[PDB]
């Protein structure tokens, strides 16, 4: 059972080696299973459809822990269909099948691990409340999701007691020419700035606010991940600076991914077998479907949620998130290049930096006071 | 000489496909015909997913179509009819659009990011509940809610509609879809301060959630009651009280009238974008080739802003999320069965017919 399937695009690290161990190890769920694995190509709907139909030949009772490399949206979701309508539970690696879908399908099973959007709004507020900043504004654009993120920030906001200055919200939508965007940049005047853009939009936006000022040496920008890529392909108009927090990809290897997908496998399959006693398979066949209603036999939607592994535990809930990601925040380098500050492992940041470096934007009274505790002059 | 452009896609029956030719074959003969042709092809629908993915990608290879029709099959109550499709033609940026698929899950584009349709969904219908009860003098509100994602989406809207005139509603009281006991909600609801219940339901959620406020004695006497367009079509109508105001759509079933809208307002499109910069052709093969076009989004972007005049459903135009906008509802409202016609309703323009409203009870 359990086939992953790959191809190499581009890390030609694999061949045979990949499969290799696996549910052995020292695992103690042994039955009828093995790791067949498989290699592909660019994807394409026919061509992917072909394939998981192909391999639904004979991955009976098996599932698959596809990965991909490119940045086609569309994969999600494809994934998302197929696995609607075979009942065959899936999850989701690098790149394309990394990226979080925002509903899916009850009659669904597939989990990819990356991360919610509001997670990482959490994580921004705690980093910008650490620095104790609090005064920020929020100019956007119109995009996807935009609303539900300024909910979710203002929502966030009121409920605690620190006291966050909320000012200054923005959300520009009417192109880049006319006197509205102008006067919505002149009325800003805060150093803390929070934008929300699709790429080529916030590299624009940049170019527009770099013209009025509001890049000096005291400003921040902590835009959430849109622009980071996959690589360090920032465009040569991003000044310098840029706060960010992405998924981690150099603390984390394919190669121990692959090894937690196998082992969350195995363990939900002796979590079925200690639950249900058999696991029934789904071979019938992938074309000529609409021949069967429903069948809830041994769905692994129960038999997941709560699926540790070797102590380290990773489990999801509802939708694909996976409470505890590995999220990591990056600064833009002085080489036009990726920092790694910090690493959101607990509920605490664990950051670098003592102090902030004053990175220089584009290509002052703040002293050292020394002092000792002694008598009722200073105290510890 | 002409250059051939190939829009056409899914619809339900052969009589529909010989229409959908007609109409394309009318909409040649207006304006030009010296320049483009858009000659159009036809496929019908099949039960199983995967075999319809696979065909609309033929479709798509063999022809570069460059827009793609969807109409609902003939079996109800599945609101699969546009999903395949849409995540086939979500791949590339070739635009699609819907004919009759009025669901609140297609609104969205972080996960459709290439469809458009001629219909209102019922978030629409939530903003014509705040404007007859706005102007109705009947400030309280208590909605009921199908814990899914229209019941979330209707709810949303309502809300932030009377966020603006600076009101609130009373509960939001919610209910598992397809549950079976809902008497404990109703008691819960029983001992408050308002009486107009409004409440979003699928169908068979609804007619039970009718028999169970039946039992418990809530039709009648005051606590006057308001439904969605689906709430009192099929079961749904044999199990209720007197007195609901069951919303409904003026000329939606009908895809007559659509199929020629959707038809005029591409063709227009059309033209008016063949006047541009270097145009690629669209993507064919679907196993030879893995990238979007160019063109795509942009294309999109002029159709959102079109304005078709002389048509059959009237001033037919695009709100900036995908929607349809400015509709036309009736307000049917029950007495002694068989649904008799209030009032029309046409955008912040409610107006009653000379009949005569009798709420539950009979007062």
């Amino acid at each position: 059972n359990i086939a992953v399937m790959l191809g190499h695009s581009h890390d030609v690290t694999e061949r045979e080696l990949r499969t290799l161990w696996g549910p052995e190890q020292a695992a103690g769920l042994p039955l009828d299973v093995n790791v067949v694995a498989l290699l592909m190509n660019r994807t394409d709907p026919k061509s992917l459809i072909t394939h998981v139909c192909d391999l639904m030949s004979g991955a009976r009772i098996h599932g698959l822990v596809f990965g991909d490399d490119t940045d086609q949206e569309a994969v999600a979701q494809m994934l998302d269909f197929i696995s609607s309508h075979t009942f065959v539970p899936i999850l989701g690696i690098h790149g394309g099948a990394s990226m979080i879908m925002a509903d899916k399908d009850p009659t669904s099973t597939f989990f990819q691990f990356g991360a919610s959007i509001q997670q990482q709004a959490t994580v921004m507020l705690k980093i910008m409340q650490d620095y104790d900043w609090h005064v920020f504004s929020l100019v956007t654009t119109i995009f996807p999701g935009y609303r539900e993120f300024i909910s979710f920030v203002k929502t966030t906001v009121d409920n605690s007691f620190v006291g966050w200055d909320m000012q200054n919200v923005i959300t520009l939508d009417t192109s880049f020419e006319d006197a509205k965007t102008q006067v919505q940049l002149k009325k800003i005047h805060s150093s803390v700035i929070l934008l929300y853009c699709s790429k080529d939009e916030a590299v624009l936006i940049l170019s527009e606010a770099r013209s009025l000022g509001l890049t000096g040496y005291d400003f921040f920008w902590i835009v959430p991940s849109l622009v980071s890529g996959n690589t360090e392909l920032i465009p040569k108009e991003f000044p310098s600076g840029l706060i960010s927090v992405s998924y981690d990809d150099w603390d984390y290897s394919l190669e121990a991914r692959v090894r937690d997908g196998i082992g969350i496998l195995t363990t939900a399959a002796s979590s079925m077998l200690e639950k249900f006693s058999y696991i029934p398979e789904a071979k019938a066949s992938c074309y000529g479907q609409m021949e069967r209603p429903e069948v809830p036999m041994h769905t692994l939607h129960p038999f997941m949620v709560n699926v540790t592994w070797d102590g380290k535990d990773l489990s999801f809930t509802e939708e694909g998130y996976q409470v505890h990601p590995r999220l990591v925040v990056i600064v833009l380098n002085k080489d036009r290049e990726w920092e790694k500050v910090g690493k959101w492992e607990n509920h605490t940041l664990s950051l670098r930096h003592a102090v902030w470096p004053r990175y220089k934007s584009f290509s002052d009274n703040h002293l050292s006071i020394v002092t000792l505790e002694e008598a009722p002059f200073v105290i510890v | 000489d002409p250059k051939i452009v190939n829009i056409g896609a899914v619809l339900s029956t052969r009589k529909h496909e010989q229409m959908f030719r007609e109409a394309v074959n009318q909409a040649n003969k207006r304006h030009a015909s010296w320049k483009i042709q858009l000659n159009a092809t036809s496929v019908t629908h099949k039960p199983n997913a995967i075999q319809m993915a696979l065909s609309v990608c033929e479709d798509l290879i063999s022809s570069q179509v460059y827009a793609i029709l969807v109409s609902h099959p003939p079996t109800p109550n599945d609101h699969f009819t546009p999903t395949p499709v849409s995540y086939t033609a979500g791949f590339y940026r070739i635009p699609v659009l819907g004919l009759t698929t009025r669901m609140s899950i297609y609104s969205d584009k972080s996960i459709h990011l290439s469809f458009l349709r001629t219909v209102p969904p019922y978030s629409h219908q939530s903003s014509v509940w705040f404007e007859m009860m706005r102007v109705y003098s009947w400030n309280h509100i208590i909605l009921l809610v199908s814990d899914d994602h229209e019941g979330r989406a209707a709810q949303k809207r309502l809300e932030t509609l009377l966020e603006e005139r600076e009101s609130k509603a009373e509960k939001v009281l919610q209910f598992d879809p397809g549950t079976k006991n809902v008497t404990a909600l109703l008691m819960e609801a029983k001992e408050l301060e308002a009486r107009v219940i409004i409440l979003s339901a699928s169908e068979d959620d609804a007619a039970t959630v009718y028999r169970a406020a039946a039992m418990l004695n809530m039709t009648g006497s005051g606590y006057v009651w308001l439904v969605g367009e689906r709430e009192i079509s099929g079961n749904a109508l044999r199990y209720a009280p007197d007195g609901i105001l069951g919303l409904q759509l003026i000329n939606g079933k009908n895809e007559s009238a659509h199929i020629s809208d959707a038809v005029g307002v591409v063709a227009q499109a059309v033209h008016e974008l063949l006047e541009k910069e270097n145009i690629t052709d669209p993507p064919r093969g679907c196993v030879g080739n893995t990238n979007i076009w160019k063109t795509g989004p942009l294309f999109k972007r002029v159709l959102m802003s079109s304005k078709y005049a002389d048509g059959v459903t009237g001033r037919v135009e695009f709100n900036e999320d995908g929607d349809r906008k400015f509709a036309n509802y009736s307000i049917m409202n029950l007495q002694r069965r068989k649904l008799v016609q209030v009032g029309i309703y046409n955008g912040t323009h409610v107006i009653p017919n000379d009949r005569k409203i009798i709420w539950p009870g009979g007062e």
